[PDB]
């Protein structure tokens, strides 16, 4: 019964592998114990990238495999491909659960940088006729996770109701989001157009919709 | 092993039980028994318990004890990792797993619940298209802007439910107990917003859902 | 208190006890006092109130090895194996936490607590208690083993506590004495020592002033001086030896270990009977078991309801009238027969 | 509590809130103890000793109840076979409760039963019944059975004549001895009498979740069956029995079945045969009777000279015989 | 398998062993050891030599053969706690008792070996690690399945 | 003797041979001791109790 | 010796037996005839004979 604390990134490169050992507190992860080390995904991920303490478990690719490695359920991630980012749970078995902790930052490199475009719609009158006027810009197709999507509400910085879209933490290196510079209908008339200045992947460009 | 589908994003009031649902089918629902997940993001591998229930031993864990209680109509692997006495600290993934390949080899989809002993406004989906400037060029990402949704789920989707993958959908951010986001389906200049790329802005926490064509500015 | 039992231990320091039953005629301030016994049990665990921190470490640790206790200085503790209970023999040790210790003793005239690390081969005492197990059931033996019968018996709680019943962990005490001081004949000398120190001279600063350290008083006659030791920040309850002339009456919280729940008992069922039915009269021959009561009671407006100590190989003629009888002899449902 | 030493000096003894709050200023106390001077002078040092009568903590474990008994009323489950209906009606059998049968109205009661386990006062103790004389509420002798005043089970006061008796205690050792009463609750239960759960007059079976006497073999139950002929089988479709001749196959003196009764009868049609014979000296083995012929029946009868006027199918006969020993 | 000795008078005798014994692992049975001695007298005191009577003495030496209690055929008796497994990941190792190898599906029902094996396609509580023996056996198995 | 374990199995009742022979099988046994799995299901349980007075 | 359908879990061999009548014939045996030998007989039994039959 051990919270699996380990190497904080038991991950490798694009074509590279990271063989860490996440301590489930008694020792190695087992096979009758069922403790392991592997990159499972997020989002309530019932899937063991590496369980069963000698290889990859059920429900994951076997290359991010469990071991009795170091002082832990070993996350030997050999075969870090483009989608290798997840919770590399290195934890120990008890015969009823491969108990992991907070996850090693499991990495396989890939998905190089190609920043998002903030594709805009203005603070339109379909909600702005009731005073819900958000210039909504989908800041989409980001690479890497760096898109400073700030308010440019017709030149003036919309900072009352402006909420920027973020990227999604996926394995393929893609993101997409929606950022509404949210004035009223009088804010949609006061600021000129619903526009977001998006600094995605290094490039800072102001994408606006026709308000 | 246990082919587990997880429950939805739950919306839970204080003191109740929030069964992270499981369709743990495709194998034996005892062959993939009740392996509970109570996983937060700070928890990582979070306690809900383990069971391969082919002989019948499903257990709530340390995290699946106290607040957790593992139940199921596990004949099709139908499961509920219940946040029992689930307060405002009931936001966690009550997740599926099955005991086979002695850890959770067959695993579930997860049922992420937001526990909170409080109210929530319903998410109104307004027709938010791209503007008249551009908005049918290379494409159009038009949709249903979902404002003020609480409890789960309050989001936006594209294409009337059909063509919205690759469109700009933002998850609902907290404001006054509401979720604020949108779902604009992204089609070509004939599709967005000319053709049928409909956004549904749906807040099921108030049970409102507006599915209208995310059209051009004019 | 019961879970973090070191909290209730670290609130009030342990005490010594002026027990008169202390070693075959002598009795003084030993650590082997007994404050009271706890008899809430069909099962009958004596819940003795121990003077020491039996079940608490001398450093205030949760030390199941360290059977802590009190000297004049605070940690008068030994190993927990030095604790012994002798009622008519070495009774079963049941459970220990701080000042509370329950256990299953045999038949005996006085329960004897004994600490043996410094208390030289179990410095202890034997308080007078009638340890007689009033067994339920029509039979009367101390036999669990064969599957005889389950009985509802109110048993003592045998688990760790949280809180049920507050022992007054308070009363910063006082006590009597004559010996707390020192002095070289005109130099009254006090030191740091195991008494909360008041001075009582013929006059001076060993007549009023603090006592937790060394103080010399020049020109002090030895018949004048006297060191006083009180208690503070905790205490035993009402000080059963404990002459508690401390002026501040105030209490603290302690929990009795394992308050009783409705448990069971393996009741011994006896051999049944032999029926011989006569002209309106019945003769049940009983062979003997370990000794019980058998009760013959008539069937109707009042039949001869009599009991009997069923305690040998014998026969009783329960006269079975036309109204009938009920033959309760042992652990059965006592339904007797009718005329036939 | 810890006795207030006044060394020297008479320590005052104000009244406590205890139910037996006796404090005595035992002056002239010569405190010689182990660990630091409670006396430093010659005289005027003393111990004010205070004790207070208080309840036990095992009252929540076990109480002793002296209930003065009001009236009681029978409640019964009569298995009733009303033709093809079979149902056990469990209702308050004092006559007021109209027991809804399946198409019937049972009225068991008002039964005249004063034979009950009611005394004037019942002590209930752990299930042990006792028709035992409770005292006045707060007037016990010291060591009397029931010394503690228990007005409420979570009550606020306690009458008690089991008084402590303080003294000028033994010198040196801190002994404020208190000559208390002997425990009447230690006596009135421990070494209590033969319990009133035993010795059931009338031959009843007493039991007290609530104190009531199940299976109490006393009296007859007065029962009014409001049951119409619109549940029973009509006369126009019944087998017309004829030639009723009963036999005497064998006669038991006191057996349950008792008699071999071979009833010959020629029937117009089939049907169920009533057994409802008009004899108090007889008991029909059942009300069942089959399609006709020689219906054998256990002719139950405790009378030695049996002559049962059997009712069979709306016809009757008079069987005669001698029973056994 | 028996221990002979003189005990004090009584109706209930306890028997304990503490050499590796579990805090002096002991049991306590009833046994009416009452000294029904011959003659009018009622005590255990030889010393004033007046008593010369017959006595039924227990043998003080070791035996040669007098009568055999039968020990053989190492059985088991019903339990639930033999092996380990997470419902398709079963570990069966060496064991202190002769453990049969049981699963909920497949050929796991039995097999009193101390051999390591992984077990899939069976029961999570369905592992029947059975009791048996090899070169062992109790007398009659009084509690003893 | 050591009883017939049926976990599962409704076993028979063979003839005892001694003069004090009382043989029987109380069905529905549920042995769950610290000695190894004899019962592996809730049904088919049986305790084969045979005794010989000698 | 009457068998009893035993309890679960443990192998309780439920067997309600008779008493010890061989204990009864000696303990709770009556005043033996070597006492109360009328005639003042000398009742000794290597072979059962009343030597000193008066």
């Amino acid at each position: 019964q051990a919270v699996v604390t380990q190497e904080s990134a038991l991950t490798t490169s694009p074509g590279e592998t990271v063989t860490l050992t996440c301590r489930s507190n008694i020792g190695a992860v087992t096979s009758s114990n069922c403790a392991n080390w592997v990159q499972e995904k997020p989002d309530h991920f019932f899937t063991g990238l590496i369980g069963d303490t000698n290889n990859r478990r059920s429900g994951v690719p076997a290359r991010f495999s469990g071991s009795l490695i170091g002082d832990k359920a070993a996350l030997t991630i050999t075969g870090a491909q483009t989608e290798d980012e997840a919770i590399y749970f290195c934890a120990l078995w008890y015969n009823n659960l491969w108990v992991f902790g907070g996850g090693t930052k499991l990495t396989v490199l890939g998905q190089p940088k190609s920043s998002p475009s903030v594709t805009l719609f203005p603070p339109s009158s379909e909600e702005l006729e009731t005073n819900k006027a958000t210039l909504v810009c989908t800041i989409t197709d980001f690479y890497p996770g760096v898109v400073t999507v700030d308010w440019k509400v017709d030149g003036t910085p919309v900072t009352q109701g402006m909420e920027t879209t973020q990227p999604s933490k996926q394995s393929n290196n893609k993101y997409m989001a929606s950022s509404y510079l949210t004035l009223t209908a009088r804010a949609w008339e006061r600021h000129s157009s619903y526009s977001c200045q998006v600094t995605h992947e290094g490039h800072t460009v102001e994408k606006s919709l026709s308000r | 092993q246990i082919q587990l589908v997880q429950s939805g994003r739950e919306v839970k009031n204080p003191g109740e039980t929030v069964k992270i649902s499981c369709k743990a089918s495709g194998y034996t629902f005892t062959e993939y028994p009740m392996l509970w997940v109570k996983q937060a993001p700070g928890k990582g591998f979070r306690w809900m318990g383990l069971i391969y229930t082919n002989t019948g031993e499903p257990t709530y864990a340390e995290e699946f004890k106290g607040r957790f209680v593992f139940s199921l109509e596990i004949s099709a692997s139908t499961a509920y990792l219940q946040i029992n006495n689930l307060t405002n600290e009931d936001t966690a993934t009550y997740f599926c797993v099955r005991d086979y390949f002695i850890s959770l080899d067959y695993w579930g989809q997860g049922t992420t619940l937001t526990v909170s002993s409080a109210k929530t406004t319903a998410p109104s989906v307004y027709p938010l298209a791209p503007v008249c400037g551009g908005t049918t060029g290379s494409s159009v990402t038009l949709g249903c802007l979902v404002k003020g949704y609480f409890p789960e789920p309050v989001t936006l989707t594209w294409n009337s439910g059909s063509l919205s993958s690759g469109v700009h959908t933002f998850p609902a951010l907290l404001q006054s107990g509401l979720y604020t986001l949108s779902s604009s389906v992204t089609v070509t200049s004939n599709t967005w917003p000319s053709q049928t790329i409909t956004c549904n802005v749906a807040h099921p926490a108030s049970s409102t859902k507006v599915d209208k064509k995310i059209e051009s500015r004019r | 208190s019961t879970a973090n039992h070191f909290n209730a231990y670290k609130l009030t320091r342990p005490y010594v006890a002026y027990c008169a039953d202390c070693g075959m005629g002598h009795s003084c301030h030993s650590p082997a006092m007994i404050e009271n016994i706890q008899a809430d049990a069909t099962d009958g665990t004596l819940k003795i109130q121990f003077a020491s921190q039996i079940g608490l470490t001398k450093t205030d640790t949760h030390d199941h090895t360290k059977i802590r206790y009190a000297e004049g200085h605070d940690i008068a503790e030994a190993a927990r194996s030095t604790l012994k209970v002798h009622s008519s023999s070495e009774c079963t040790v049941t459970g220990t936490m701080g000042h509370f210790i329950l256990a299953k003793c045999p038949p005996g005239e006085r329960i004897s607590v004994s600490f043996v690390d410094s208390k030289n081969e179990h410095r202890t005492c034997r308080i007078a208690y009638h340890h007689e197990q009033r067994l339920i059931g029509r039979e009367r033996f101390t036999v669990r083993p064969h599957h005889g019968i389950e009985l509802p018996c109110t048993t003592y709680q045998l688990t760790t506590a949280e809180t049920s019943e507050e022992i007054d962990m308070h009363m910063p005490p006082d006590i009597p004495d004559r010996t707390i001081l020192s002095q070289q004949s005109g130099n009254v000398k006090i030191t740091v020592n195991g008494r909360t120190v008041r001075y009582s001279s013929s006059c001076g600063s060993q007549a009023v002033g603090t006592t937790t350290t060394d103080k010399t008083i020049n020109s002090c006659t030895v018949d004048k001086c006297q060191a006083y030791v009180t208690s503070h920040t905790k205490w035993q309850f009402n000080s059963p030896f404990v002459p508690r002339r401390m002026q501040a009456e105030r209490k603290g919280k302690v929990h009795i270990p394992f308050p009783l729940i409705n448990t069971t008992c393996r009741v011994p069922l006896a051999p049944e009977a032999l029926v011989r039915s006569g002209k309106r009269e019945a003769t049940l021959s009983l062979h003997p078991i370990h000794p019980t009561l058998l009760s013959y009671r008539t069937f109707g407006a009042e039949r001869v309801f009599d009991e009997q100590w069923i305690t040998a190989q014998t026969e009783v003629t329960i006269p079975v009238p036309v109204e009938g009888v009920e033959y309760q002899w042992g652990n059965h449902k006592p339904q007797r027969f009718v005329v036939a | 509590p810890s006795p207030y030493v006044k060394c020297c000096g008479t320590a005052e003894c104000r009244t406590q809130d205890k139910p037996e709050y006796k404090c005595a200023v035992f002056t002239g106390v010569y405190p010689f103890m182990w660990g630091g001077a409670y006396c430093f002078c010659d005289s005027e040092n003393t111990q004010m000793s205070e004790a207070y009568v208080e309840r036990a903590d095992v009252c929540k474990h076990d109480h002793a109840a002296a209930y003065r008994a009001h009236t009681a009323s029978l409640r019964a489950k009569i298995k009733v076979t009303y033709g093809t209906v079979n149902q056990t009606v469990e209702a308050y059998v004092n006559g007021d409760h109209a027991v809804t049968i399946a198409g019937t109205k049972f009225i068991f009661g008002p039964v005249s039963t004063p034979w009950t386990p009611f005394d004037t006062k019942i002590l209930v103790y752990k299930g042990e019944l006792y028709n035992q004389d409770f005292p006045r509420y707060g007037a016990g002798q010291p060591g009397r059975f029931g010394d503690i005043q228990s007005r409420t089970l979570d009550s606020r006061d306690l009458y008690a004549n089991t008084g402590l008796k303080l003294a000028r205690p033994a010198a040196g050792n801190i002994h404020v001895p208190y000559t208390q009463t002997p425990s009447g609750f230690k006596t009135w239960q421990k070494d209590r009498d033969s319990p009133l759960n035993a010795k059931a007059p009338f031959g009843c079976i007493i039991q007290t979740n609530p104190v009531r006497a199940m299976n109490c073999a006393v009296g007859n139950i007065p029962v009014s069956m409001d049951i119409a002929d619109s549940a029973f089988t009509r006369l126009t479709d019944a087998p017309v029995i004829s030639e009723l001749t009963c036999t005497v196959s064998t006669c038991t003196h006191s057996s349950d079945f008792g008699g071999i009764a071979v009833l010959s009868y020629k029937v117009e049609k089939s049907g169920r045969c009533d057994i409802h014979s008009h004899s108090n000296v007889a008991v029909l083995q059942e009300v069942s009777i089959e399609t006709e012929g020689r219906s054998v029946i256990h002719f139950s009868t405790a009378s030695a000279s049996p002559s049962f006027v059997v009712s069979v199918c709306s016809s009757r006969a008079t069987c005669t015989a001698k029973c056994e020993p």
